[PDB]
């Protein structure tokens, strides 16, 4: 087989021309050429075996992926991993093969407004889509929006999806969560999809994450010298009156208005940007009410902005399953892309 | 890394 950086990937003879993209913990991305379908695709070593959290974060992606048919929403073209349970060590999942992400692109590139108009688009078009399907991604940023040179977006890595549950793990980075997962909230709710929306649209807007916080206690700080000291209505609507305290302990700062940071963006992103970072979940704007803004009418089109046939369920907690049954799920739920299934 | 035009897309496209 191909050798990438000293790894195996083992999707020949179908897949070849492997050429190393990039990495994550436990997976390697690849460019690929498909030999029977004669196309370029994307090819993500994955191997989560030996922990419980990737078997179940690769469990979501592969069932919430199959599950939704999407324009702006990343798909699975196919996944390969050995006959037996006993040899399954890797899932390869074959995909389309994008240019590059919003994260990369912004490292060397300032936006137009025309580009980030239609980008935002883009997001909140999937993410209609997902929402509708009573999904939340839960972990928007710029490095999980793909992009073409054509200007196609699509949204990649449910890992962390759930359905939304107000109300009867975590991550990489907090600089796109909501301040309310900081303080009485599981993230339950679409509103924090919203929220992560509105730090990629400012980042797009000034090439720089809005809220770098290097902590937990860091990243509120950095939340709340922007928005301003919360009101005592947007506090102890807390599920938690015993973090409160520590947000009392805090000076009062003032509402920094967003024409002084991004002084040149147009006011109509930065409205709906003001809509998108509220404080308070409650009062944050929807993904349709936030398609229907006015920064967004020319590409507005509710006939052509798909919504999903039926809410997704599990069936399965998949938070509360061992590794091994976890694993033996994987393979059940790849079966169908193996020769001689029924 | 430098981006086409929008009209490029093929969702812009069906916006004319
Ligand atoms: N279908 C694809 N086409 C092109 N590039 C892709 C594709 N899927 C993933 N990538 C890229 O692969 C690299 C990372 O993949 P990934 O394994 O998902 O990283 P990660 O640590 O798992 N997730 P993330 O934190 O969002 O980077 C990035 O450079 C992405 O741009």
């Amino acid at each position: 087989p191909e050798m990438v950086r000293g790894q195996v990937f083992d999707v020949g003879p179908r897949y070849t021309n492997l050429s190393y993209i990039g990495e994550g913990a436990y997976g390697m991305v690849c460019s690929a050429y498909d030999n029977v379908n004669k196309v370029r695709v994307a090819i993500k070593k994955i191997s989560p075996f030996e922990h419980q959290t990737y078997c179940q974060r690769t469990l979501r992606e592969i069932k919430i992926l199959l599950a939704f048919r999407h324009e702006n929403i990343i798909g699975i073209n196919d996944i390969i991993r050995a006959p037996t349970i006993e040899q399954m060590k890797d899932v390869y999942i074959v995909q389309d093969l994008m240019e590059t992400d919003l994260y990369k692109l912004l490292k060397t590139q300032h936006l137009s407004n025309d580009h980030i108009c239609y980008f935002l688009y883009q997001i909140l078009r999937g993410l209609k889509y997902i929402h509708s399907a009573n999904v939340l991604h839960r972990d928007l940023k710029p490095s999980n929006l793909l992009l073409n040179t054509t200007c196609d977006l699509k949204i990649c890595d449910f890992g962390l999806a759930r359905v939304a549950d107000p109300d009867h793990e975590y991550v990489a980075t907090r600089w796109y969560r909501a301040p309310e997962i900081m303080l009485n909230s599981k993230g339950y709710t679409k509103s924090i999809d919203i929220w992560s929306v509105g730090c990629i649209l400012a980042e797009m807007l000034s090439n720089r994450p809005i809220f770098p916080g290097k902590h937990y206690l860091d990243q509120l700080n950095h939340i709340l010298g922007i928005l301003g000291s919360p009101s005592q209505e947007d506090l102890n609507c807390i599920i938690n009156l015993k973090a409160r305290n520590y947000l009392l302990s805090l000076p009062h700062k003032n509402k920094v208005p967003w024409n002084r940071l991004f002084p040149n963006a147009d006011s109509k992103a930065l409205d709906l940007l003001d809509k998108m970072l509220t404080f308070n979940p409650h009062k944050r704007i929807e993904v349709e009410q936030a398609l229907a803004h006015p920064y967004l009418a020319q590409y507005y089109d509710p006939s052509d902005e798909p919504i999903a046939e039926a809410p997704f369920k599990f069936d399965m907690e998949l938070d509360d399953l061992p590794k091994e049954k976890l694993k033996e799920l994987i393979f059940e739920e790849t079966a169908r892309f193996q020769p001689g299934y029924r | 890394p430098q981006l086409k035009p929008i009209e490029a897309s093929i969702l812009a496209a069906r916006r004319v």
